[PDB]
């Protein structure tokens, strides 16, 4: 192709893979041995010989890494290791963190995450996230497992940035899909944009104080039910139009006051955690107008001692 | 050979509740080589202690070195998981393993700013060893410029 990535790079596990590729734990040998990720992307080329969407979409993770942002993990290189004329084959080495919220969560002593530091990764959260929907860029598909977390408490987001595309079914491997933290909008099949990840930080925002996940179903249908459950059945006017499912088939219910749920939360929290928790993506509030909220007031940023 | 290759890609993914299948219900060997030749402790998301843990109690050699010498308690201390490398020393690691740049753990720990390891890692560490950039502890500490780095370190070397 044009570089020679695996003199650089030695792969010690597979951890993933995707439609594009499959994602290798790897040590950057010139760089200390730290761990880096590698994604393998394979890039289809078309009849005029250009590569297709797909370089597009890396271009725009290489934009993204020119402001370094630190709430998102780094890009550390883009190699393109073959090309032919069907395909480039590019590895994407992003940063690679060794612990995930899904492990934090599991691993903290009763009586939970301190109060303060759950403020804080939230605000690192929403900082990270408002830097990709201020570039256009929506998460898409935000969960504990890839919002990394690094042993000083540092939030970063991961796994974002390429188009959804098929895949024999994930190359055959790979199979049960989770629908814990998706939108409303995108379970009704409707149309979605940047409001459909402030429905997945509500979700973490509230498993931040349980622990375990708020709305655990296992269907689209069955996760929708799950959902108007706590909320309650919207309005008519906040139920999409043209959307396949009624609102009739789910049940009239009232909201549930949300302490029944997320125990420990402090009065402003709730406000903020009902406000991502919006059903209609149009009144749900924006991941910039999260960060003013009253929530974050004493956000106490590393005192004496 | 593939029950190396799942029992380190759950390790680590962190996927705890697999590797307990894998360990306890299939009773695998815990030191099966994957296709990269590492056993799963190697390759281990270094801060989930749960992983290792389990990894350990089964009888994964503590031990373990690549190629250039790097540990698992080099990893432990350059991504600054005090409570993995706890369990591990607990069950016999070696904190005065070397790797191929003639580092310590405590160095890579300085060099990464991680001061709780750092203070675990002084009282057992050897703080008169040089890198290979010529370097022991302290030297690097006071290179980059880490004043509370430097005070720790020189509490344990002014015996006195
Ligand atoms: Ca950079």
């Amino acid at each position: 192709g044009l570089c020679r990535a695996d003199q650089q790079y030695e792969c010690v596990a597979e951890i993933g893979e995707g439609a594009y590729g499959k994602v290798f734990k790897a040590r950057d040998l010139k760089n200390g041995g730290r761990f880096v990720a590698l994604k393998r992307v394979r890039v289809q080329t078309g009849e005029e010989g250009m590569p297709l969407s797909t370089i597009r979409e890396v271009a725009v993770l290489r934009h993204l890494e020119t402001f370094e942002h630190p709430n998102v993990v780094r890009l550390f290189d883009v190699c393109t290791v073959s090309r032919t004329d069907r395909e480039t084959k590019l590895t994407l080495v992003f940063e690679h963190v060794d612990q995930d919220l899904t492990t934090y969560l599991d691993k903290v002593p009763e009586p939970g995450v301190p109060t303060e530091t759950i403020k804080d990764m939230m605000f690192q959260l929403l900082r990270g996230l408002d830097f990709l929907h201020s570039h256009r860029v929506v998460h898409r598909d935000l969960k504990p497992q890839n919002i990394l977390v690094t042993s000083s408490g540092q939030i970063k987001l991961a796994d974002f940035g390429l188009a959804r595309i098929y895949s024999f079914q994930m190359a055959l491997t790979s199979v049960v899909v989770t629908l814990w933290y998706r939108a409303p909008e995108v379970l009704l099949q409707s149309s979605y944009a940047t409001p459909v990840d402030l429905w997945s930080v509500g979700c973490i925002f509230a498993e931040m104080f349980r622990r375990k996940p708020l709305f655990r179903g296992s269907s689209d249908v069955d996760q929708l039910g799950k959902i108007l459950d706590v909320i309650g059945l919207p309005g008519e006017e906040d139920w999409p139009r043209d959307v396949a499912l009624p609102r009739q088939a789910f049940h009239s219910k009232s909201a549930q006051p949300i302490e029944k749920f997320v125990t420990d939360i402090d009065e402003l929290g709730k406000d903020l955690l009902l406000k991502c928790l919006t059903f209609n993506p149009a009144k749900r509030i924006s991941a910039y107008s999260a960060l003013s909220h009253p929530y974050f007031q004493d956000l106490e940023r590393c005192k004496e001692n | 050979v593939c029950v190396g290759d799942r029992l380190s890609g759950a390790a680590a993914r962190g996927d705890v509740q697999e590797v307990r299948r894998l360990l306890h219900r299939e009773l695998v060997h815990p030191d099966a080589l994957n296709r990269f030749g590492k056993t799963a402790l190697q390759v281990m998301m270094f801060g989930s202690p749960a992983v290792a843990l389990e990894l350990l109690k089964q009888g994964a050699s503590p031990n373990v070195q690549d190629a250039s010498g790097t540990s698992p308690v080099h990893d432990a201390a350059r991504t600054g998981f005090l409570d993995t490398l706890k369990v591990l020393v607990e069950h016999g690691a070696d904190v005065n393993a070397l790797d191929s740049t003639g580092s310590l753990p405590i160095h890579l720990a300085i060099r990464e700013g991680h001061s709780s390891v750092v203070s675990f890692l002084a009282p057992e560490s050897d703080l008169h060893h040089r890198d290979a950039s010529g370097l022991t502890p302290l030297e690097l500490a006071r290179q980059r410029g880490a004043q509370n780095l430097m005070d720790i370190l020189q509490g344990h070397m002014m015996i006195p």
